[PDB]
């Protein structure tokens, strides 16, 4: 233990584990707060509804990775420039998603419950606190990862990469028996799925100018 | 303890920088994130530049890698 | 916590308070806007008549200098130095070139910590004062320390 | 669910829908304890309890 | 070949591309089934999913 | 000689930093494409040619509003001293809309209200008639 | 006598840049 | 070096202790002295290789690479797959008759 | 370092130099992976000169990559031609306003 | 329970069933 | 094309690649008017026609 003329616990995991709770419920609260006070800007960023496609169609969520490289292992490697994944599949919708169920936070206040009982209360409240912090950042990183992978599919469709989802509807005159019936029937189906092309011939380019003076 | 001190006491922790703010407008010189930039040159532990501590409870004091090596420094004498 | 370092070794904000308080009295000029700090010096507490030799009683003033600029962290440093009119505009671009050499050459040897410290002398090119009388007494001779604090 | 109101529902989804001749709908939908309404412009919640 | 040969030979191919886990990692989304790493000194996140 | 740097505002909560952080990266990645797609295909008609301005089009308000586009328009419209027209038959899936501004001329928020509306429904003004019509879109 | 602020006013560095980013996009999607 | 603060714990006993002590300090200054037998190897190894593709008695590695376009089905895309493989190990050569000897002069006056 | 660094004169470096026309001069903004010949193409149009292409386009086609945020076209085209490399070249002329596309035999 | 210095029956069921007949009985 | 051979071919890259049991190669590439291969430590070049 150091130099050669140096040389010549229950209550500590009680303590933690009710800090921990206390602390990761307070500050699940606080959150939850600051969420419901700036509502309306959330509403203004996240606007899932005027990226809705045709038939009320959700638009799939691509993926983009840039400067590739794989060491595969000793005596090959695989390099690539980009590389464009599909996530997630278009589906129909009734309603769109809102930043609700990716951001809220879920609280149950917790009513179940001395030398040096209060510095391991404190240090458990600290943890709970930071445990908290992480898995907002979590979320945050989740709700974006799906306006960014809408919002990058109408760029490829713009410049011509992916093709659109085409639909079919089929129109049934008035259609039953004589114990029920209905007036108009119509079928819509969607019949071919949004899909990246590999023919490179027909891909357009954009060139954005500025002019000034 | 005393961050901000002849300044006018600490304002808030920045987490985007990981520092603290004091009252005037200067940045502090205290910490307030773990994910702050500091210059971590010595750090404890063995197997470092190997994999780490294989987890084994060994009958002997022999220390191994995860990589194979053995840590005869970490090693218990006889 | 007790094994993480708790703060940038060696720095105090009491410190920086007291040092900067204690230059500008003295007559070095400190000022900061944003986050850029400007350090300015004039060229009689540190030079001779016009030649790149240094007093003895001047290594004070930049040891304290220096003490300052360690409290910091940062990346580049500039030093540029400017003088006043006297017989070619050669003679005080090379007189300028070797007096930011010196003051660089002694602050890099104390231990300030950056990566890059760049040195230039632009001669009596920038004046900041239309009163021209003096020669090396003027307010415009100078040399001047800036840099950007880095996180 | 299946939910009698002459609010409009926005948030959780819904999977049949039928309306009245005075305006009054209705919806047949997965469970949920919170409904996220909008009444005339404004957004608010309603609570559901004995799931 | 008969059932004794003397072996049989080998093949080898193209060699797979990188692993299309670090999308999700580049967006930040821990990779499903994951563990999460503590990281001090300087801005980053780490998990471990397969002993990597 | 107390030495100040100038903004000096409330303290800040973790969150808050987290969600600024979140949001400027979505709006750069907005600002990029809707350059692009401007380059790509250029618009030629503007809707002043089927929403003109009148006298007493020209009263003003501030509004904030998230629900369907009928009752808005309706509203704007009784405010406006015009009759109220719905052409089509109203979808299932309901319409949504969401306003917030400040001071702007009923004019312009007719004209947004017929941008966000897309391809699901449109809006005329004839003056002459002093009719405010609503068409939705022969679509389903 | 008095003038008071406005109530939700963003009076705070992180939500003032919370702010103008929900401005922009609201342009970019009038734009669009 | 590997470092852990160990923490695990009187006529003749100072003596003893004073001798394990200078036991454990020769064992340390053997082990490093070990460390830099091997990083000596590791870079002379390498900068042996070098003179020697010099002086024309190795051969240097052989490396090919194939260009595939743009790869992949509809579900995701590889814009520019390239592939590279190193072919011929260097190996040391047996044929003597095209060696190269290397004579460095000095000219002084 | 230096017996074994290979240096070219600046004489004889084969890029194509800036053709300092008065349309080549405007900023740009551009985002792109893909083949060399639409791009060059649109870059021209943008520049309001003429594109021609002589030679014969291969079976994999020769692939660039270009992202800037403000930048003007004749360095652009310097870019282009500095990453096709052997393959292909680009020549402007700016008394009849056309860029050509020059493939490799 | 709250803050950290914060930190630092059968008569009722047999209430609520006679309470529940009577009060259906009398508005019924 | 698919060739088959006991020489080590080394530069102009395959697609797919066999060995035989007594060392006789045959491998799968896209095509190229030149060959590159290295005999037991001596480098040449083949030129192929048709």
């Amino acid at each position: 233990t150091g130099s050669l003329a140096g040389l010549q616990m229950a209550l500590k995991e009680t303590a933690l584990s009710v800090g921990a709770q206390a602390g990761l419920a307070w500050r699940a609260k606080i959150i939850d707060e600051q969420l419901n006070k700036q509502a309306r800007n959330l509403d203004a960023i996240y606007d899932f509804n005027s990226l809705v496609l045709e038939h009320n169609i959700l638009p799939p969520v691509l993926l983009e990775g840039r400067n590739t490289l794989n060491l595969a292992d000793a005596q090959s490697i695989r390099i690539s420039d980009r590389t464009y994944k599909v996530a997630k599949q278009a589906h129909f919708i009734t309603t769109p998603p809102t930043w609700r169920q990716y951001l809220w936070m879920d609280y149950v206040k917790p009513e179940a419950p001395k030398e040096i009982w209060c510095i391991y209360t404190e240090r458990g409240w600290k943890n709970g606190i930071d445990q908290a912090n992480t898995i907002l950042e979590e979320n945050i990183a989740r709700i974006k990862e799906d306006f960014g992978g809408m919002i990058l599919y109408r760029k490829l469709l713009a410049m011509n990469m992916v093709s659109p989802p085409y639909v079919s509807h089929t129109d049934l005159g008035v259609t039953g028996d004589g114990s029920e019936i209905h007036i108009d029937d119509r079928v819509l189906r969607i019949t071919a799925l949004p899909e990246l092309n590999v023919n490179s011939a027909e891909w357009r380019a954009a060139v954005a100018k500025d002019e000034n003076a | 303890d005393g961050c901000c001190s002849k300044m006018g006491g600490i304002n808030y922790c920045d987490s985007s920088a990981g520092r603290l703010v004091c009252n005037n407008g200067f940045y502090s010189t205290c910490y307030c994130t773990r994910h702050a930039v500091m210059d971590l040159q010595f750090l404890m532990g063995c197997c470092l530049w190997h994999g780490g501590v294989y987890p084994q409870l060994n009958s002997s004091g022999l220390v191994v890698c995860n990589d194979g090596y053995v840590s005869e420094e970490c090693s218990l004498q006889k | 916590v007790p094994k993480l370092p708790c703060r940038v070794d060696g720095a105090c904000d009491a410190t920086i308070i007291k040092m900067m308080t204690d230059l500008n009295k003295k007559g070095i000029k400190v000022a900061s806007v944003g986050q850029n700090y400007l350090i300015s010096i004039p060229a009689s507490a540190l030079f001779a008549d016009q030649s790149p030799r240094l007093n003895w009683a001047s290594y004070s003033l930049l040891n304290e200098i220096a003490a300052f600029l360690k409290q910091f962290r940062k990346i580049a440093i500039t030093v540029t130095s400017y003088s006043s009119k006297y017989v070619s505009v050669k003679r005080e671009r090379a007189l300028t070139l070797a007096r930011s050499r010196v003051v660089s050459e002694y602050l890099w040897s104390q231990g300030v910590d950056s990566r890059i410290i760049f040195t230039q002398g632009l001669g009596s090119d920038k004046p900041i004062t239309s009163y021209t009388l003096g020669g090396d007494r003027s307010p415009n001779a100078r040399v001047e320390i800036t840099f950007r604090r880095a996180v | 669910m299946y939910v009698r109101t002459n609010l409009t529902i926005l948030s959780p989804g819904w999977l049949a829908s039928m309306t009245s001749a005075d305006g009054t709908h209705a919806y047949e939908m997965q469970k949920s304890p919170v409904l996220l309404v909008s009444w005339h412009g404004k957004v608010m919640q309603l609570k559901v309890e004995g799931l | 070949y008969g059932p004794n040969a003397k072996s049989m030979p080998t093949e080898e191919g193209i060699p797979p591309s990188a692993n299309d886990l670090l999308l999700h990692v580049l967006e930040g989304v821990p990779p499903p089934g994951s563990r999460r790493l503590v990281v001090s000194g300087g801005d980053a996140r780490a998990w471990l999913s397969n002993e990597k | 000689m107390k030495f100040k740097k100038p903004p000096i505002n409330n303290p800040s909560d973790d969150a808050t930093i987290k969600l600024a952080e979140a949001a400027v990266s979505v709006s750069d990645s907005m600002l990029e494409m809707a350059k692009v797609e401007k380059v790509i295909t250029p618009p030629s008609k503007d809707n002043t040619l089927t929403i003109p301005n009148a006298y007493n089009l020209q009263a003003r308000a501030s509004v904030d509003w998230s629900g369907p586009i009928e009752e808005l328009t309706a509203r704007i419209a009784k405010a406006a001293h015009f009759r109220f027209r719905v052409l089509g038959k109203s979808p299932s899936v309901p319409v949504l809309i969401s306003i917030s501004t400040k001071d702007e001329s009923l004019a312009e928020i007719l004209r947004d209200i017929d941008y966000q509306a897309g391809k699901k429904a449109s809006i005329h003004v004839y003056p002459n008639s002093q009719v405010v019509e609503l068409r939705y879109a022969k679509i389903y």
